[PDB]
DNA sequence: CGCTGTCTGCGAGGGCCAGCTGTTG
């Protein structure tokens, strides 16, 4: 396994005058020049502007028991944390219309 | 001190009225009495501040009342408040302002905390303080010098005279801060006690511990919560935080067993560590990280048996980081208070529900254990569903004419048996048990008079518990009553008024009592105050009945013993008559039966 | 659904 | 003939009520 991606992508930057790494859901741009050895011209972040606020994000760190719900490696074994996720999904499934997806951390 | 024409303490020349009084919900009279409004938008914030500085006197559902006492204030500074913070917030809450007398009074009882500290180390008690001047002032006091063992300055003081030292320290306006720095105490080994994740403490439980552990050090004091609120869990949690050897002092053999079970249920401590020290048996108290006992066993004054003496020798020669004292209100007794000095403990945590006594010794808990750290509001918890809703009642049972003929004439203390053994009262108890059993309710019946307890137990053919019954036998009845559907009603005596955990006991009845013991009444109602499984907040899940004999001295005691409960908002509806009694085949339906009963009562003497 | 008895539900005072 | 469990007295104590002095207007 390699350790830095700049090595294999180096020819792209030199051969081609300019490369635009367009992406969505991008974690902050300043890291990429550190990960990939290049000097970006601009670091622009765009937020969609719509008449209606389509996306409604939220974070649920506390359940009905007001207990920490972090899926920490040491706290993963907690029954309450496991119960809280089932409670959230069960309750949410009641209100959420057809179509829903849940993402875990690992298969195990 | 001006008195109106209607014997009213006129306080209009004393304090003014604030312009924005509608938002401000607090009154503050120069007497110290504080009348808070429960319907104000800012009630929640005011109550927590007020309950800390002032111990509640009465808390009906609408307008609460508190009183300011030196001991009440001394608790405020210990938790973390300061004179500037209390008075400023009090003035902010006051809709009439704080009179100059109270304003100076609050200041007076706040410049006394922190001057002197009491530290126990290496089985030695020392009077620690960072100011030599206050120590020198104490030395001038005669008794303080008398109890002495025969920058920061500390002089050792003999263990046997800790009580006298503490009592005089308050009298000298220099309370001893018996505060334990458990987190910075590696001398005592840390125990493997840990709070299992399955155990979650309710907001009032956590709030009480927050006052106890406001700073890194652990505070020693009396924590008051309603019966059935879960004081066992709070006591267990205190041990978990300390992580040191813990001594738990129950009230009887039933108390320790429930303490043992609660530790196992609410803590990861292994069964081997948990031990008991009771006349029934002992789980090797010599080797144990958590010791459970009773005031009677430790407080026993006569020479102890060899089996108990060996354990007692170990207990005295030990260092305890946390000594949980269940049923604190019994501590100020003449001998039970000695148990504090006999055992060496750094932080003394006190758990109780009825911080009331018919004597004036209840105030001694301020220095015997510490300030009242917390006091939950019964109605607040009742509405939250943490404790079952109880519809208290007082069934008025008319006195039998044959009995009353004797009761009025007889005055040689034989009245108690006469109106305790009232046939009319018996029928009401007999009918009530029958009706409530048909409703799948778990009945509990109490009776101070064992004679009455036995008379009713056999006549109704229901199990009864009292002194002579062996620990195993009484323990068996509770387990049957807890689980066995056949045993739906049990009879108990003064033994089981406290520490008996019967979560499913919906109904309670009382046919006798020991005078006007508010502690007995509030404790007795506690058994059925535990939260029920299918409990609903506003459905009156549980019920309490205090059978009384009309036109009898029991009426005076019935009103006397209801003082504490009504102070917490409980309303004792009066039941002059019970419907459906006539159509019921109840006992003592003939004068011959009643005539026979009266003769037996007279014979008992 | 296990309603309260008459005496507890409503006042028993003659007045 | 020994050992363990049951039951019954000795001694003490808690909680509360009521009483004959001690004290104050
Ligand atoms: N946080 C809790 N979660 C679940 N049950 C609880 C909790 N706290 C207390 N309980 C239950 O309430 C009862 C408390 O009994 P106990 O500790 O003897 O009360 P107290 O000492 O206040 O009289 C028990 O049935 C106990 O299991
Ligand atoms: F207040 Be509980 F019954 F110990
Ligand atoms: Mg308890």
């Amino acid at each position: 396994s390699c350790m830095d991606a700049s090595l294999a992508i180096k020819p792209v930057f030199e051969r081609f005058q300019s490369v635009i790494i367009t992406s969505g859901t991008l974690s902050p741009l300043d890291i990429y020049p550190k990960i990939l050895d290049f000097h970006p011209v601009t670091m622009a972040t765009f937020t969609m502007t719509l008449a209606r606020v389509c996306l409604c994000p939220m974070i649920i760190g506390r359940g009905n028991d007001q207990v920490a719900i972090s899926s920490k490696f040491e706290t993963r074994e907690d029954i309450a944390v496991i119960r809280n996720y089932g409670n959230l999904l069960l309750e949410m499934s009641a209100v959420v219309p057809d179509g829903i997806v849940a993402f875990f951390t690992s298969y195990q | 001190t001006k008195v109106d024409e209607y014997g009213a303490k006129d306080y209009r020349l004393q304090m003014p009225l604030k312009d924005d009084h509608t938002s401000r919900p607090l009154w503050v009279a120069p007497d110290g009495h504080i009348f808070l409004e429960a319907f104000s938008p800012v009630y929640k914030y005011a109550q927590d501040f007020l309950v800390a500085i002032a111990e509640p006197v009465c808390r009906p559902t609408h307008v609460h009342e508190y009183k300011l006492t030196a001991y009440s204030l001394y608790a405020a500074v210990s938790v973390g408040l300061q004179t500037s913070d209390i008075t400023e917030y009090l003035r902010k809450l006051s809709k009439t302002g704080v009179p100059d007398g109270i304003m100076q009074f609050i200041k007076l009882c706040t410049v006394s905390y922190g001057k002197v500290k009491l530290v126990l180390k290496h089985n030695r008690y020392f009077v620690e303080s960072c100011h030599p001047d206050v120590i020198q002032h104490l030395l001038q006091d005669p008794v303080i010098r008398e109890c002495r063992l025969r920058q920061t300055v500390s002089f050792e003081v003999k263990q046997e005279m800790i009580e006298e030292l503490q009592k005089r320290c308050i009298h000298l306006e220099y309370p001893l801060l018996a505060e334990y720095d458990f987190r910075n105490d590696s001398v005592n080994p840390d125990i493997n006690i840990d709070l299992k994740p399955t155990a979650v403490l309710r907001p009032y439980q956590e709030k009480s511990l927050r006052k106890m552990f406001g700073n890194g050090r652990a505070r020693s004091g009396v924590i008051v919560l309603p019966c059935g609120a879960g004081k066992s869990l709070v006591g267990v949690t205190a041990a978990c935080t300390v992580r040191k050897r813990c001594l738990v002092l129950g009230n009887s053999a039933v108390s320790v067993e429930q303490w043992k079970a609660q530790f196992k249920m609410w803590s990861t401590i292994d069964d081997s560590q948990i031990c008991r020290f009771t006349s029934d048996a002992k789980d090797k108290p010599i080797g144990c990280s958590v010791a459970i006992s009773t005031y009677s066993m430790l407080g026993h004054t006569t020479k102890r048996s060899w089996e108990a003496e060996r354990v007692m020798e170990w207990l005295k020669t030990q260092e305890w980081g946390l000594m949980i004292l269940d049923e604190v209100h019994t501590i100020p007794a003449k001998m039970f208070r000695r148990v504090l000095t006999i055992v060496q403990a750094h932080c003394k945590l006190g758990l109780t529900a009825t911080l009331v006594r018919e004597d004036d010794k209840i105030v001694d808990l301020n220095f015997l254990i510490g300030p009242k750290l917390y006091e939950a509001n019964w109605m607040e918890l009742q509405n939250n569903g943490y404790i079952a809703k109880v519809q208290c009642a007082e069934v008025w049972c008319p006195m039998s004419p044959e009995f009353y003929r004797e009761y009025v004439a007889i005055k040689t203390k034989k009245r108690i048996l006469l109106y305790t053994m009232n046939p009319n009262k018996f029928r009401a108890c007999q009918f009530l048990i029958k009706f409530h059993e048909r409703r799948n309710d778990k009945i509990i019946v109490f009776a101070d008079n064992v004679f009455a307890l036995k008379e009713y137990a056999i006549r109704l053919n229901k199990p009864y518990i009292y002194g002579p019954t062996s620990q195993g036998e009484r323990m068996q009845i509770l387990q049957n009553f807890k689980h066995n559907p056949k045993i739906n009603t049990i009879f108990i005596s003064k033994v089981g008024d406290t520490s008996f955990d019967l979560p499913e006991a919906n109904v309670l009845i009382q046919i006798s009592s020991h005078g006007g013991s508010r502690r007995q009444e509030a404790q007795r109602l506690g058994r059925v105050l535990r939260a029920k499984k299918g409990m609903v907040a506003e459905e009156y899940n549980a019920f309490f009945y205090s059978l009384v004999s009309q036109d009898t001295q029991e009426m005076a005691y019935s009103t006397k013993r209801q003082r504490f409960l009504v102070d917490q908002g409980y309303s004792f509806k009066v039941i002059t008559k019970l419907a459906g009694m006539e159509e019921e085949d109840l006992a003592f339906s003939t004068k011959e039966e009643q005539q026979q009963l009266l003769q037996k009562v007279l014979a008992a003497t | 659904a296990k309603e309260r008895p008459i005496w507890l539900r409503e006042s028993t005072v003659q007045g």
